[PDB]
């Protein structure tokens, strides 16, 4: 019943920022957190007289169900590459030397030789399916010097993803702390609503 | 779904 997003986990969805759901694979996100804001309504939206309009996230459009380049999991959203692959627009986010072609439609995303480079190079200390431990890239918690690393999407599951407000002017706002450095207060909320947004879409 | 921006405030 209760909306959240798959790229933040927040649960606010006003006029101007509304978390939309795809009417195919059922993603939940925020207009802002995918580069759909403030964009005009559908051509076959004059054709109803209701107040919504149907949604289709880019890999429905594409006709795919795809893997992420950085990661193992294969629920959440994702945004395709300059070449024709895709990667979770939550990855792209938090692993450096990644960036969006452009921040308003956050499209297309354009991966490096740097980033390649850095394949199977961490093993990720949260993956349930070890076999997988050394699949696409980690990022490490940003606490001080700790070395503790994880993919991206492991991390969103454990509530260990934060992003930084507006206000605090910190150039890269993306940020995560391991376990043992994390909120915990930070850590229940973004679990319970991860926890809801995997009940509600199934 | 998205609700279209004609219905929205
Ligand atoms: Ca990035
Ligand atoms: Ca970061
Ligand atoms: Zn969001
Ligand atoms: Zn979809
Ligand atoms: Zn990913
Ligand atoms: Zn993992
Ligand atoms: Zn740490």
């Amino acid at each position: 019943h209760i909306l959240i997003c798959c790229v933040c986990l927040g649960d606010n969805s006003e006029d101007a920022d509304e978390i939309i759901q795809c009417d195919n694979c059922g993603v939940t996100v925020h207009e802002g957190c995918y580069g759909v804001d403030g964009e005009s309504d559908s051509i076959m939206s004059s054709a109803s007289e209701n107040s919504t309009e149907p949604w289709f996230c880019d890999a429905c459009k594409n006709g795919v169900s795809p893997s992420c380049e950085l990661c193992p999991s294969q629920d959440g959203i994702f945004k395709e590459t300059d070449a024709g692959r895709w990667v979770h627009v939550v990855c792209a986010l938090y692993v450096p030397g990644v960036a969006f072609g452009d921040i308003d439609k956050l499209r297309p995303v354009t991966l490096t030789e740097m980033n390649y480079s850095k394949y199977g190079a961490k093993e990720c200390s949260l993956c349930e399916d070890t076999r997988f431990a050394r699949t696409g890239v980690c990022i490490s918690c940003d606490a001080g010097m700790c070395r503790s690393f994880f993919h991206v999407t492991c991390a969103q599951r454990e509530g260990l993803l934060s992003e930084a407000a507006a206000e605090e002017d910190i150039a890269d706002p993306f940020f995560a702390y391991c376990k043992q450095h994390a909120d915990r207060f930070d850590r229940k909320w973004k679990r319970k609503n991860y926890l809801a947004l995997q009940s509600y879409c199934k | 779904a998205r609700t279209k921006q004609t219905a929205r405030k």
